[PDB]
């Protein structure tokens, strides 16, 4: 008997809280409305780039201009829910690409921008904290990464321009 | 810097008003944990949750019970009442060895100092550990402004012991513990004006001289009947136990409740909703132990008693109709959920329930045993007639002569008390339904029917000369009829189809 | 920016904002079953009679244009008179002055959008 | 007017109209004289239903509005921060190390709270065991914000426990990070929209000239890859640059005199993004927050 | 006035629409019968729904006001005219049972 | 209008046993006690002979109470006046409100603690609207005699400018407004003889309201769309704050 | 308006023990003593049934005192009336004013001695504004009997046209204006039986004032910008002094 | 009643889609980046007066 | 209402802004505690600041007016409701100590 | 209007506006419900400063 059902049953006046049929019926109405309440509450939980799978991800792609169609082949995340073609993205990869894309949408050519959001902060929490951007000499943008990301992915992002990049970019291994 | 403060100071109240359990609402909670209330400290008096905490800690269950006590909105301290924590020896109290003490007379600090400041030289004879008699022949008390200073002087004077002052008392404790007699009550010295008698330490003076008890002493493990020790010290009028009274001991305490003109509240769990003889609560009901109030809590939530106690003893017995029933009154504990069969059994056995209707407390009280209203109110009435007769025998400078005008005095005072408790809502006029009386049945029944109470005192010439020179007043017989309160309503609709 | 006065704690209230470039009807709604302040406007341009299509149900929130996309020369931004930048959520949250709503003048939308509008 | 969700928004149906609708219904189903008052079963339920729909419509307007990236409170962390690339740094409780001096060995309870001299409650997180003497144990704040725990204060216990003799903090309390305020989170998201106040050549000059302590500074940049040319500056005289100059390959170069050195490094890291020519090296230090409450140090070195 | 009938124990009835509805003279009976039973500060949608019980059965000396409030509730009912009510037992244990008789708007057609 | 309405709302004010006085101050004695039901019946002979009735316009009942207040009043038989309950959270309906993080919750907690200090006084006032006595309260100070208490309570009620409830025997009228309060002090009796005329503030509901009197928790929830007048915000000075720096750019 | 204001400013007039009389003339006997709290409650049934309250307009309290004045009044138990202090220089804040030479200072001293003689009377009057008795003062002449003193004080208060403070037992109302003073002299008693009705002059502050009542030393200092009407100086005759000879040239 | 609310849910999620939004919700989803619809602009007209 | 806390001896507190401020129910306590202590004709910016002490402790026979003025100051305080105050000692030397108890606007939430 | 010293002279800021400015300040620094009356330490100092 969760919060919603309990607080609503108080609107049953006390002639009818205890008669079993009446209480069951009021609980029926409250329950049917309660599934909507739960849906509204869990929309946030189940919508964002993290807890999103399948179509919502695709929706996010089309809101951040990144379809699961990268036309490239990446090896499989062999650690069922959904399968795509080989030349598309399994969900988790496409999730975290969409995170990177969301970052690069709000980029800026500053590594510690105090007024606007920097490049460094947004690329760093793009990768959830496994990236590190330091500039170069001929406007190189050296980029350290944790070893928990295969070279295939990052070389693909650089080869599709999804990482944040003002004019020039590169990586490091 | 001459501050404003020396023409006005404004601070926060510090001591808990330091009152004593005089009225009816002096309710108790009996612990069994020898944390701070050891023997000879059998009780402590409180009027706020925080003080109980500071002596007991918000962690110990005793502070928890105090918290659920004071949280009742019309709690006892709102009608001239106190909470008191008792102590029954649950298991093998170890009383640490003490040192001999010497508590002096209550000195007002407005008279001790003016008398001291004239006493140039000092003069004491004290003895510690029965050693050589020590005589103190120089105490320049001239420069003293408060008892703390004379305390310091005595501390510097009495070798082998420490002197402290505390609430106008002078305590003197030897350092050594165990067979450490302070033989002296500050006897007269050979020379120097005597400070001993004026202080109050003097042997003829009313100075307590508890000798140093022997080394560590083990009191045994008492029984819950050790409540008597609390009752013989506090004049508690309603008590509970933190630990649940064993079945085998319920009748005893139950009898106790009647014999000491008090109430005892005890809660039982679901397994006691029967009416067999073996069920202790029904044994109480058959035995007539109407003062041993039984309460019901499905979970076993003991605190239900305290709040219940904290809800009952809450009537200022001086305003009009302040006598309250119990049913449907807000408590400080979450109600429980009961079936209809079990709630009916509780009604018909004597238990009491704080049951949910809808997130809203409903206290339902039984009448199997006499209603808590009736028992508590009758206790208040016996206590109040006792108090008024005592105050009459105390007030007068003369002796209240053993003449018929004297009996009319006493009977009028008793009638005044009865009239107060009819104006108080407890007793109301009605047709006396019982089949017994005191004097003229017509006189008796008419007085009950028109005033609500009757007070007849037998004349002097109707007592033996053995009961005449015993300076005992004749038997005073008073009869009352409880007011007719209502608890339910069976509204019957007159059918016309 | 000028303060729209006379906002009370009663849940569904209407204020007719009469200003230079037409007038609007600020319907302040207080959703309590979930604490927020919805807003509705029907801004009718001074040059005609049929109002522009309404806005319905936007929150009031601190330091932010609310109706900018509907592209008419005013909007509302509320600010919190504490520094606890919490959006208006109590029913009385405007009468006591905890948060207050500001009506942006059209001449000030000029400074915001950088261009005029209808 | 009633609930309509269109190109105009979400008009939520008011209570009175909603119940009137339900009552007109019930009249149409059953009869025009149905008694629908506080008592009648139909009355009870029409009231229950109208309340349920009013509240659900409110919750639906909550959903609709808190899908707005410029207006949101609790899924604002959710709907935009992880969708527009931001993060709401979680708050923290300021850990305080305190010596509690103890007479009788004990297990101090799960959440007993002491209070420092400025009415701030520091509650012990979990049950601790204290021994015969002094005990260094860690209290966490009750305010989730940044709670300045001065060293050397007097503590009075809000939830007294028998035995304490002396609460005393030898050293101060490391503060707890407070959240970006919803107002400040929205403002930080929004600031990314508007164009910079200056051109990128002049942005550094503008925001490197309010450095309290400087009196003059100039900037020479090399936008084109031509190594030793000049393609812009803050000096109007350099339109032709009749002299040679050593400047790096596609770099920018600043000369200041009399500047707060660390502040200069901070500004250059704030607006350069690239190679800086110079002789003296100066850096910014910034903290980057891993999703778990850690701190990663970054040094941005310019010249 | 129609109103859904309640069965013996007083729970609700669904099904047989337009037939589980009490017609009249019994609809008044049901509606008075459970208007009496409506505690006052219960319903958040009618906080003065009917007479206040938690503050009348929990206080000494309200029998007259119980009766006056029952007459108030009954008389202010769509369909009743008069009342004739008093107390028949005297708290046989401590529960008093009162007898309430009222003349509906029916049975006055002569 | 209807003859049925008569008995219906004639009993709508039932006197509780507790016998509220002039609003809870029963500590005087009622020397005399009157009510004045008046009516305006238009005079000239009504027009039709068939249906031109419904012409007895009602009137505001006045209630006059003259009594005396002494230093020592002993009340004979009346039940205690008990503090009315705070039944505000009866329908309070949370748990649909959003999930928001800590110190986002607690920020709301601080705001609530911050304006409860400024609203709770008037909230209690409206909770205790009818009865001012237990709002103002027993004076509680031993310096002020009983006539002190009667005068300062009467002045508080009079300056309060809020209607009170007044009980004549057999009726506790709900919204009486203090019309006239004349206390008199002869030079042959230390008591105060006071005459107080109250006038009922009767007001009915014009508009469709399904709920008669709801909780505070739903009182605004069921309120219909309230209306305020227009105003020219472009022409305000008392709050002409500049445009926020975060907006000029945007 | 608010119910809270009631008790707050009901106690705002506390009667001192000294028992000021009709303003300090307590040397009579109060045969009767009444106050009249009145109210205007608009009559017709109020419009809404939800919030259309706040309709009890307050009224000026009147206070009627009828008493007798004899040649020889013996007052039973009342404390002396002591002269109120001249707390004008409490905030007086010099020492920022300029350094100016001697006989430039002393010229100011002569100007001050010159207009203190013309202002100090009204300054004392405002210092003693509420209480006229110790302003007019005990008559001090042995020729005038006590009824002389009562009549000439009453005429001075009446012609004074300044509000006085009047004490009914338990209240010393602060600004009473003498409304009616009727002294009567029967031909069977040499005393004077007088009825005096006063009416309070209650006036609140419309405008923002941070300081309630400051010293004379800062009363003008904290005053807001006062406003006087226009006038046409070019069209004045009562002071059309010529142009100073030092200006025509210049 | 209940299906009114649920179809509102279906429409809401239908309007989380840049390729189907078609309304105010399109701009709400359009504020997710700092761009809004361009405003109507008065036409300019350079003339010779004398 | 906020107000800067004062330490034990009652001097001011600076530093810990927004934290040396008393929140409530104690802010009322502090504000009454030192409203009592505000002599009347002290402050040139409020010459009727609070009750007049130099003219009440310097004159015989003012105990009733001391008490009435203390009740006036306390009751006219933002946050208090009632009072319950009287004199507890009787000028134990010549200083009388009075006991003042008031119900803040808090602790009335039931 | 407030203290301004320009080619027009020296407009001196009046008392009420000055204290209102300081009060609006303290509200902005600390909180909108700060009690600034004759007693409160903040009230005392706001008055002292405005004077």
């Amino acid at each position: 008997m969760s919060d919603f059902l309990n607080q609503y049953l108080l609107y049953l006046i006390k002639q009818y809280y205890e008669k079993p049929k009446a209480n069951a019926e009021a609980q029926l109405l409250i329950s049917t409305w309660e599934t909507y309440a739960d849906f509204i509450a869990n929309f946030g939980n189940n919508f964002d780039i993290d807890n999103a799978e399948g179509e919502v991800l695709d929706l996010i792609g089309r809101i951040l201009d990144l379809s699961r169609q990268v036309n490239d082949v990446i090896p499989a995340s062999f650690f069922t829910s959904k399968v795509y073609t080989d030349y598309q993205l399994t969900d988790t990869q496409y999730r975290k690409f969409l995170k990177v894309k969301a970052a690069k949408n709000i980029c800026s050519p500053y590594l510690a921008s105090d007024e606007k959001i920097s490049l460094q902060q947004v690329v760093f929490d793009a990768f959830d904290g496994r990236a590190y951007v330091v500039d170069g000499k001929d406007q190189t943008l050296r980029l350290y990464v944790s070893p928990s990301i295969d070279d295939d992915e990052l070389r693909l992002l650089i080869n599709l321009d999804i990482l944040p990049r003002p004019i020039t970019f590169r990586y490091i291994i | 810097m001459a501050s404003i403060s020396e023409v006005i100071r404004v601070s926060l109240q510090q001591e808990g008003r330091a009152i004593a359990p005089d009225n009816m609402n002096a309710v108790g909670i009996i612990t069994g944990n020898q944390g701070v209330l050891s023997t000879a400290d059998r009780y402590r008096i409180y009027r706020t949750a925080a003080a109980v905490a500071s002596d007991f800690g918000a962690s110990s269950q005793e502070s928890a019970f105090a918290n659920t006590f004071f949280d009742t909105t019309p709690n006892p301290i709102s009608a001239g009442g106190v909470l008191v924590i008792g102590y029954w020896r649950s298991a093998s109290e170890t009383v640490a060895a003490t040192s001999a003490t010497l508590v002096s007379e209550q000195t007002s600090e407005s008279v001790l100092i003016p008398l001291l400041n004239a006493i140039n030289d000092g003069s004491f004879t004290i003895t510690v550990d029965g050693g050589t008699e020590q005589e103190v022949t120089a105490l320049d008390f001239t420069g003293v402004s408060e008892l703390s200073e004379v305390a310091t002087i005595l501390n510097s004077a009495i070798t082998g012991a420490t002197v402290s002052e505390d609430n106008g008392y002078f305590k003197v404790t030897s350092s050594t513990t165990g067979a450490t007699s302070l033989l002296s009550y500050l006897g007269v010295a050979t020379s120097g004006t005597d400070i001993s008698a004026v202080l109050g330490m003097n042997s003829e003076s009313g100075a307590v001289l508890t000798q140093g008890t022997d080394q560590v002493v083990l009191p045994a493990e008492t029984k819950l009947e050790g409540i008597t020790a609390i009752k013989s010290e506090v004049n508690i009028k309603g008590a509970m136990f933190i630990d649940q009274i064993l079945d085998a001991d319920i009748p005893g305490i139950a009898s106790f409740a009647g014999a000491n003109n008090m109430l005892v509240y005890e809660v039982f769990d679901t397994g006691y909703l029967s009416k067999n003889v073996s069920n202790p609560v029904w044994a109480v009901k058959l035995a007539g132990q109407s003062n041993f109030r039984c309460l019901l809590s499905k979970s076993g939530n003991r605190k239900f008693a305290a709040t219940y106690m904290a809800r009952m003893h809450t009537v200022l017995f001086s305003g009009q109709n302040t006598a309250i029933t119990m049913q449907l009154k807000e408590l400080s504990v979450t109600a429980e959920e009961y079936t209809d069969t079990e709630i009916a059994n509780a009604k018909t056995v004597g238990l009491d329930l704080l049951t949910t209707i809808k997130n809203e407390q409903a206290l339902l009280t039984s009448g199997a045993n006499d209603f808590c209203d009736n028992v508590y109110n009758l206790e208040a009435f016996r206590d109040e007639i006792q108090t008024n007769n005592y105050n009459l025998l105390k007030t007068t400078s003369t002796k209240i002569p053993q003449t018929d005008p004297g009996m009319d005095t006493i009977e009028d005072d008793t009638e005044k008390t009865c009239e107060k408790y009819v104006r108080n809502g407890v007793f109301a006029p009605g047709t006396w339904t019982r089949s017994d009386f005191f004097g003229d049945r017509q006189q008796f029944v008419d007085a009950i029917a028109q005033k609500g109470y009757y007070v007849l005192i037998g004349d002097l010439a109707d007592q033996t000369t053995a009961e005449r020179q015993s300076r005992v007043s004749p038997v005073i017989q008073i009869a009352v009829k409880n007011a007719g309160a209502v608890h339910e309503e069976d509204i019957i609709i007159s059918v016309n189809l | 920016m000028n303060l729209i006065e006379n906002i009370t704690s009663e849940y569904i209230q209407t204020h007719a904002l009469e200003f230079s470039r037409g007038f609007a009807v600020l319907t302040l709604i207080y959703e309590q079953a979930v604490q927020m302040w919805k807003m509705n406007v029907v801004y009718t341009r001074a040059g005609d009679e049929e109002p522009q299509p309404p806005i319905y149900g936007v929150k009031l929130a601190l330091s932010t244009t609310h109706i900018k996309h509907r592209n008419w020369p005013f909007d509302f931004t509320v600010i919190d008179t504490t520094n606890n930048g919490m959006d208006p959520y109590r029913a009385d949250d405007f009468e006591t002055g905890r948060c207050q709503l500001y009506f942006i003048t059209p001449e000030e939308m000029i400074q915001v959008r950088g261009v005029d509008v209808q | 007017m009633s609930l309509t969700f269109n190109e105009n928004g979400v008009q939520t149906n008011t209570f009175s109209e909603l119940r009137a609708l339900l009552e007109a219904g019930y009249r149409e189903i059953y009869g025009t004289d149905i008694v629908t008052d506080q008592e009648s079963p139909d009355g009870q339920r029409i009231n229950l239903e109208t309340l349920l729909r009013f509240d659900i419509e409110s919750a639906f307007s909550w959903l609709y509005s808190n899908l707005d990236p410029d207006l949101n409170t609790g899924d604002m962390q959710q709907i935009i921060g992880k969708l527009s690339g931001l993060v709401l740094l979680p708050a923290s409780r300021s850990q305080w190390d305190v010596t509690i001096n103890m007479s009788r060995a004990k297990t101090l309870p799960a959440g007993y709270t002491i209070t420092d001299e400025n009415n701030q409650n520091w509650f012990l997180d979990s049950d601790v065991d204290v021994l015969i003497g002094d005990n260094e144990v860690t209290f966490l704040s009750s305010l989730w914000g940044s709670i300045s725990g001065i060293s050397g204060s007097s503590f009075t216990q809000a939830t007294p426990e028998i035995g304490v003799v002396s609460i005393s903090a030898s050293a101060d309390a490391i503060q707890g990070r407070e959240e970006e305020t919803p107002e400040q989170f929205r403002l930080r998201r929004q600031r990314s929209t508007e164009n910079p106040a200056q051109s990128t050549i002049g942005s550094i000059y503008a925001k490197l000239a309010q450095i309290n302590g400087v009196t003059d500074l100039q900037v020479y940049d090399n936008s084109s890859d031509t190594p030793d040319q000049i393609t812009g500056s803050s000096n109007p005289d350099i339109l032709n640059g009749s002299e040679p100059v050593t400047i790096g390959a596609h770099t920018m170069w600043v000369v200041i005199e009399g500047g707060s050195l660390d502040d200069i490094g901070e500004v250059v890291a704030k607006h350069r993004l690239g190679n800086t020519k110079g002789s003296v090296q100066v850096s910014y230090i910034d903290t980057l927050t891993k999703p778990n409450g850690d701190d990663f140090q970054i040094v941005n070195l310019h010249n | 006035m129609r109103v859904r009938t309640l069965d013996d124990n007083g729970d609700w009835t669904f099904g047989r629409g337009k037939a589980d509805y009490i017609t009249s003279k019994k609809a008044i009976a049901q509606t008075v019968s459970t208007r009496i039973k409506s505690w006052a500060n219960d319903n958040p949608l009618a906080m003065n729904a009917n007479i206040d019980w938690k503050d009348l059965l929990g206080r000494k000396g309200t029998e007259d006001t119980i009766l006056r409030e029952i007459e108030r509730v009954v008389v202010q009912t769509d369909g009743v005219i008069r009342v004739t009510e008093l107390e028949v037992i005297k708290t046989e244990k401590r529960v008093q049972s009162i007898l309430l008789s009222y003349d509906t708007i029916y049975d006055d057609s002569e | 209008m209807s003859l049925v309405n008569g008995m219906v709302e004639s009993l709508n004010n039932t006197k509780s046993e507790t016998e509220i006085g002039i609003g809870g101050y029963r500590l005087f004695a009622r020397v005399r006690e009157t009510v004045n039901y008046r009516n305006i019946v238009p005079t000239d002979t009504l027009e039709d002979g068939s249906s031109s009735t419904d012409d007895i316009i009602n009137e505001p009942i006045t209630v006059s109470i003259e009594g005396v207040v002494s230093n020592l009043f002993v009340e004979e038989r009346q039940y205690p006046q008990l503090v009315s309950r705070d039944f505000s959270a009866v329908g309070e309906i949370t748990a649909l409100l959003p999930a928001k993080s800590q110190q986002q919750i607690q920020r709301i907690s601080q705001i609530d603690s911050q304006i409860r200090d400024a609203v709770l006084a008037a909230e209690r006032a409206e909770r205790l609207a009818g009865k001012p006595y237990e709002f103002f309260g027993n004076s509680g100070n031993s310096a002020k005699t009983e006539q002190e208490k009667f005068i300062d309570f009467m002045e508080a009620l009079y300056f309060s400018r809020r209607p009170t409830e007044v009980s004549v025997n057999f009726r506790d009228y709900k919204n009486m407004a203090l019309v006239s309060f004349i206390p008199v002090r002869d030079n042959n009796t230390k008591d105060t003889r006071f005459t107080a005329d109250f006038q009922q503030i009767n007001y009915s509901t014009l508009v469709y309201t399904p709920v008669s009197s709801p909780s505070k928790s739903v009182s605004g929830k069921v309120s219909d769309a309230s209306n305020k007048g227009g105003q020219n915000p472009e022409s305000n000075e008392t709050g002409e704050r500049s445009l926020l720096s975060s907006l000029v750019g945007g």
